[PDB]
């Protein structure tokens, strides 16, 4: 309906939504395209209305993973964004903007991907959420929300405490990297100061508890230092 | 006085943010000034700026002030202040920026241009300033997100000699010692850590994690591992307890010691699976000690269920390969190769299994691609990655063999050596080389070269053992291939050369009890070794 509209319709970059939001969890090709065709284009006000929707889309792509348009789209913004992503470490015996007494890379380089399979799959998504949190400030409120739900049934899916969170769907252990964990608690650790203190709290909780059972050290290590560093 | 002016004027207004503001820097210079040559009202005027600034809601202003009063020439009066300042703003910087958001404190809304490069310089600043714990969690927070965890394990040893014996922060050291890939003193860490709280299991998993890999501390493995001894993590703790039991199996030196271990192995790993039927490394590993004891049809059915819990495992398809080939269903292995491939094309181990999939049923043109389709690869990613390049050549060295040129096995067995040239496999090629030239005399020597390189290398026994055997020396090749035994067992080719042995010497039913062994051991051979799949947590 409101979908279809905005479909057929500068200006442009300054309900639908929701709607979307529902066409992405309900199993959509033309959805994905113009979402693409969103991020193909300069502005970045479009990159970030389809980054919004970037954690929804990779939940639904890993919960049909478990038993073709969303992995195309994925890809196509992977390919996109892909670079090196490198940052200098201060140094106190060399003079700096706030006191008086090396590159290293974070990120890259990045392939260029035809294909998603197990392997590269989550480098890319890792990459994809790097790419998220680059961009957090900007992102609205549902967004961050719908981020702590999706690590949080991401972490807990095939395992015992999905029964607890009363989680419904399908219960099959979705396979995560470490990395993967990581960059959800830069966003997590977003989402805590930002108005979304409970279900940052779920979020971190359940990120904790399958770097536990998947024996991760750094994000065990990460999300350790965010809980014990909250007041 | 024209500072304590300006906040008095703020105060009596209380436009307020602006008289704070001024007060501020009015009193820097002050407080300079007279260092060249505590206040209250200094006090207020300095902070009830940025203090307002961020009750409006206003974050730019307030990192803006920071920055301001950080900017300052160090006094030894403002130097406090300077730290829970920079701690804040590193905090603010971490928790409420991004990378988009973020601008150069010069540029308008070292200098570090980036958001993670302040937050670090600062934090680095407040620690220094705090010499003579919030700061290190920050720390492991900024350099944790970024992967630089060497430098993390530095800083929390810079945070280790405050600290009295307590639980976060030695934990937090051992996983950063972890994730920077220092095994050993992790592990130390994690023994102490283990001491200070026996509650989480997890503790002792991931010492037992370290010890079972790298490090190849087996004994201290088997000791974590019971130490952890919820279902999950007594699932896990059986999972590592088998674990460990196969590898001290694989390095046990006499039957006993590896069938007893072995035995003990596929108990752990039953009560682990049954533990957690969910668990697919459980299923799988379990189904992988099967498949080690030569019980194929058990082993392929729990490799199913493995499978079937997670269905695109690389070791458990390769595992569903390596068991196919075991019943010489070479064809559809090949597939289910192939099959993985198609999901792990970078995939080293199960490109060399391709290959000797493809010896056994395809023939030597299509391996011989398969090995150049691998060099490629390799050319295409680039330690030791180097010894996957020699395997590639001495893969395509065994194929020419398998045919029967001496000259291209020489070849790509003088590409293999270049890399090393006395590794005992290149030996044992040249060996192979001159049994395939006709010079008995000079294999016997490369493969006593590879023997004395790798004392346990089975191949070289066998070959040795047989040279020696042609020669008549029958009482030497039977204590070889006695020694062969005792490494691998399941080695038919050993149990035909010390059958052939015995019959030489004249003692016909050890002989055929040999030969009967090698019969049965060569019925469940699988094309690759199933140890080729590394036993890891």
């Amino acid at each position: 309906g409101v979908v279809e509209e905005w479909l057929s319709e500068p200006n442009y970059a300054t309900s639908l939504v929701s709607s979307l939001y529902k066409v992405i969890q309900e199993p959509l090709e033309p959805v994905c395209h113009q979402l693409f065709e969103f991020y193909r284009s300069g502005e970045e006000q479009l990159l970030q209305f389809t980054l919004q929707f970037l954690p929804e889309l990779i939940w639904c792509y890993l919960a049909v993973s478990a038993s073709g348009c969303i992995e195309a789209l994925l890809l196509g913004v992977y390919n996109l964004e892909i670079k090196v992503l490198s940052f200098t470490i201060p140094s106190l015996s060399k003079p700096s903007v706030y006191h008086e007494p090396s590159k290293v890379v974070y990120s890259g380089p990045h392939p260029q991907r035809e294909m998603l399979t197990a392997q590269n799959r989550f480098e890319v998504l890792t990459f994809l959420l790097l790419c998220y949190n680059a961009a957090l400030t900007y992102m609205p409120s549902v967004s961050l929300q719908s981020l702590c739900q999706i690590c949080s049934r991401i972490c807990v899916c095939g395992y015992p405490r999905q029964h607890v969170r009363k989680y419904k769907g399908i219960s099959s252990r979705i396979p995560v990297s470490s990395g993967f964990m990581v960059q959800m608690l830069t966003g997590i650790y977003f989402a805590f100061y930002n108005g979304e203190w409970d279900l940052a709290q779920k979020a971190l909780d359940d990120i904790i508890y399958r770097a536990q059972l998947e024996l991760y050290p750094e994000p065990l290590l990460v999300a350790n230092a965010i809980k014990a560093s909250l007041p | 006085v024209i500072a304590e002016a300006y906040a008095t004027k703020g105060l009596c207004l209380e436009d307020v943010i602006t008289c704070y503001e001024k007060a501020g820097d009015i009193a820097l210079l002050y407080l300079q000034e007279i260092e060249r040559v505590l206040g209250f009202f200094l006090e207020t005027g300095l902070q009830r700026a940025h203090v307002l600034y961020f009750k409006n809601g206003n974050l730019t202003r307030g990192v803006g002030r920071f920055r301001e009063l950080l900017r300052a020439v160090e006094t030894r009066t403002t130097q406090n202040l300077r730290m829970t300042i920079a701690r804040q703003l590193a905090e603010i910087l971490l928790r409420g920026m991004c990378e988009q958001s973020y601008w150069n404190p010069l540029e308008d809304p070292f200098c570090p241009q980036e958001n993670t490069e302040e937050a670090l310089l600062l934090l680095l600043i407040s620690e220094s300033m705090a010499n003579r714990s919030v700061v290190y969690d920050l720390l492991t927070i900024a350099l944790g997100r970024r992967g630089q965890y060497e430098m993390l394990s530095e800083c929390l040893e810079r945070a280790m000699k405050f600290a009295f014996e307590e639980f976060h922060l030695w934990y937090q050291f051992a996983l950063s010692l972890m994730a920077a890939g220092k095994s050993a003193r992790a592990v130390k860490v994690l023994k102490e850590c283990i001491r200070l709280k026996p509650d989480d299991a997890t503790i002792p998993l991931l010492a037992a994690k370290l010890c079972m890999g790298s490090l190849h501390w087996l004994e201290e493995a088997e000791k974590f591992a019971k130490t952890v001894v919820t279902s999950e993590f007594k699932a896990k703790g059986y999972l590592a307890l088998g674990l460990t039991y196969s590898l001290q199996a694989t390095d046990a030196s006499l039957r006993g010691m590896q069938e007893v271990l072995q035995r003990k192995a596929l108990l752990a790993f039953q009560r682990a699976h049954s533990l957690s039927p969910t668990d697919h490394q459980a299923a799988f590993y379990l189904a992988l000690q099967l498949a080690i004891s030569r019980q194929i049809p058990e082993a392929l059915g729990y490799v199913r269920q493995a499978l079937q819990l997670q269905g695109d495992d690389a070791n458990s398809l390769h595992l569903l390969a390596l068991l196919l080939s075991a019943q010489k269903h070479y064809h559809d292995a090949l597939n289910i190769i192939d099959m993985a491939l198609s999901e792990y094309p970078e995939n080293f181990i199960l490109l060399f299994s391709k290959v000797k999939l493809q010896s056994l049923c395809r023939g030597p043109d299509e391996a011989l691609l398969t090995c150049k389709h691998m060099l490629q690869i390799w050319k295409s990613c680039y330690l030791h990655p180097w010894m996957t390049l020699a395997q590639i050549w001495l893969h395509a060295a065994e194929v020419y063999i398998g045919i029967g040129k001496p000259a291209e096995a020489t070849a790509c067995t003088q590409e293999a050596a270049n890399l090393f040239p006395m590794s005992h496999n290149v030996l044992y090629m040249r060996g192979q080389i001159a049994e395939l030239r006709g010079s008995m005399d000079e294999a016997r020597r490369w493969y006593e070269e590879a023997l004395a390189i790798s004392p346990t290398h089975v191949k070289s026994m066998q070959r040795l053992a047989l040279i020696l055997h042609q020669l008549g020396r029958y009482s030497l090749a039977e204590k070889i291939l006695r020694d062969a035994v005792q490494v691998n067992s399941t080695a038919h080719e050993v149990w035909n050369g010390l059958g052939e042995v015995l019959q030489a010497q004249g003692n016909d039913a050890a002989a055929t009890e040999c030969f009967l062994t090698a019969l049965e051991l060569e019925a469940s051979s699988p094309a690759v070794p199933f140890t080729i799949i590394p036993r890891v947590l």
